[PDB]
């Protein structure tokens, strides 16, 4: 329950094939997916291994 | 020449990785093509781009050329065309017969129109005139209609597009 | 405009491109024209807010 | 029709989130407005956009 809420943002998929901007779109949306992938897995493997030591 | 727009014509040419170019046949009349020219030498001749068409005047003629080129294959076809301008007045009457030329390309989803530039331009290989170069994606069941009456580099065939890993590296390794 | 030929839908060869205006508060909009030209009818009223557009089936 | 720029007039009207059309009283004089198409049917009759006005000659 600690979400945050976003309403607007850009296309993150495309029919048509365009030039520079929507190779940078593309590119965008990678960096903040797997930037956040890196995030969930460190979080995790940081709070269970504290969780296991406690108990 | 001169690509309007290098880098986006860069990207998804090398995104494809493939340049499988296949002849069409189309429908010129009443105009001479396979021009060349003395600033592209191949084997020690005047040639120009193989995969281009250079339209010029038939007995001081220029009929508008209006040719279809239908797409009923199940692949994106990606043709390569292009627009001359001239230097002067005097090279554009010898050259396509009328002062005020004019090249439309359009599709189903989509229209180009490019008007010429009749210009003086800085002299490179002892040439002073300029070739702009736009490209058009025709989907499968769409229509490729191309009228011009004048100035017009015509496509000799479509590539073949594809989406796959391909990338291009700028390097001296 | 471009005079030129177009592949036909619904059996029409011609085609219509759109323009949008952002007229500002105090601002002035002056439209002259000598032909072909699609006048408009009136003003859109633009807002900011939470709104967006999605492409969905469900 | 076909929007030069589809993805920005996509845009800006999503981000809005409303359509509310106010009728303007403009002055098109020595023109027949209210140009209908054949390839654009409303009720069984030839009719156009009806946020636009097609200006024909008179
Ligand atoms: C509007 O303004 C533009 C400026 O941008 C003018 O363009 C220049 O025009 C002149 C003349 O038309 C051009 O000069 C030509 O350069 C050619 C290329 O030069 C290279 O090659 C020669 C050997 O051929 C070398 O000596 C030279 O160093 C360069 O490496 C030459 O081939 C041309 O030679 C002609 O003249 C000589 C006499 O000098 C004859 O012997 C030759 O047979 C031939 O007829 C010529 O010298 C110049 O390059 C253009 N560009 C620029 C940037 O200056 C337009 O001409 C001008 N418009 C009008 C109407 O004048
Ligand atoms: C898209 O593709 C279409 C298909 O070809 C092109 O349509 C042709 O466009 C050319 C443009 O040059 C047309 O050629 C011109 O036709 C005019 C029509 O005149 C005829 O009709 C009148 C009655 O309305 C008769 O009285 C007259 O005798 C003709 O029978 C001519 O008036 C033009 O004449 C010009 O050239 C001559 C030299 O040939 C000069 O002496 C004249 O003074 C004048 O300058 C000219 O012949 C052609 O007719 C069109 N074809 C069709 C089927 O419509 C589009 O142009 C093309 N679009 C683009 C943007 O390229
Ligand atoms: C420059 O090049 C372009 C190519 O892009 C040409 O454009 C084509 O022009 C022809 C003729 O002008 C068009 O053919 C027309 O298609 C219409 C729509 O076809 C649908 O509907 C019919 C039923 O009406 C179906 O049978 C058909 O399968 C399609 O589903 C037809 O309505 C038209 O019919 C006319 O001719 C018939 C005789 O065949 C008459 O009985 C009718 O009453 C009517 O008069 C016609 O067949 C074609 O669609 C255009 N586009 C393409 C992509 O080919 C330009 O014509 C050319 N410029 C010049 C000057 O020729
Ligand atoms: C922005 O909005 C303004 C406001 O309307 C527009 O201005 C008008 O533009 C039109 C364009 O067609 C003008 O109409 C033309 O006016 C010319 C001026 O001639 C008059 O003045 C000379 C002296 O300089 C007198 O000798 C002459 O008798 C006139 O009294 C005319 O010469 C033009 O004639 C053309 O059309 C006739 C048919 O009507 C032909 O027979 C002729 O051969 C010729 O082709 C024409 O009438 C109008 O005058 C402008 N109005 C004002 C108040 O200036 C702008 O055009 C507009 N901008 C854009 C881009 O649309
Ligand atoms: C090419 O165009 C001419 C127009 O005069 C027409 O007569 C001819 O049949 C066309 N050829 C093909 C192969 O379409
Ligand atoms: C143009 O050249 C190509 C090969 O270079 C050839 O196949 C074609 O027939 C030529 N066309 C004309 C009109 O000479
Ligand atoms: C419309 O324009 C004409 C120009 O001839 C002018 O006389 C008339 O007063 C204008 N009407 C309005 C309501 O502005
Ligand atoms: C055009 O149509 C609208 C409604 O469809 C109407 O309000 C307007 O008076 C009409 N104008 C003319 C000139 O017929």
């Amino acid at each position: 329950g600690k979400t945050n809420e976003k309403f607007h943002q850009i296309e993150k998929e495309f029919s048509e094939v365009e030039g520079r901007i929507q190779d940078l779109e593309k590119y965008v949306e990678d960096t903040k997916i797997d930037l956040w992938s890196y995030n969930a897995e460190l979080l995790v493997a940081l709070e269970n291994q504290h969780t296991i030591d406690l108990t | 020449y001169d690509v309007p727009d290098y880098a986006s014509l860069r990207s998804l040419v090398a995104s494809s990785g493939t340049l499988e170019f296949n002849n069409e046949s189309f429908n010129w009349t009443g105009v001479t093509q396979n021009g060349t020219s003395s600033a592209c030498i191949r084997r020690s001749n005047n040639s120009f781009f193989s995969r281009l068409n250079w339209l010029t005047q038939l007995n001081f003629k220029y009929p508008a050329l209006n040719v279809t080129m239908p797409n009923n294959e199940q692949f994106d076809k990606l043709y390569i065309w292009g627009v001359h301008h001239p230097v002067t007045d005097k090279d554009q009457i010898f050259l396509y017969a009328q002062s005020s030329g004019r090249i439309t390309v359009s599709t189903k989803r989509s229209q180009q129109a490019v008007i010429p530039n009749i210009g003086y331009r800085p002299r490179i290989r002892n040439i002073p005139s300029r070739i702009s170069i736009y490209w058009t994606i025709v989907k499968p069941g769409d229509i490729l209609l191309i009228n011009s009456t004048g100035n017009l580099i015509a496509p000799r065939g479509y590539f073949k597009i594809r989406s796959g890993k391909s990338s291009i590296m700028r390097s001296d390794a």
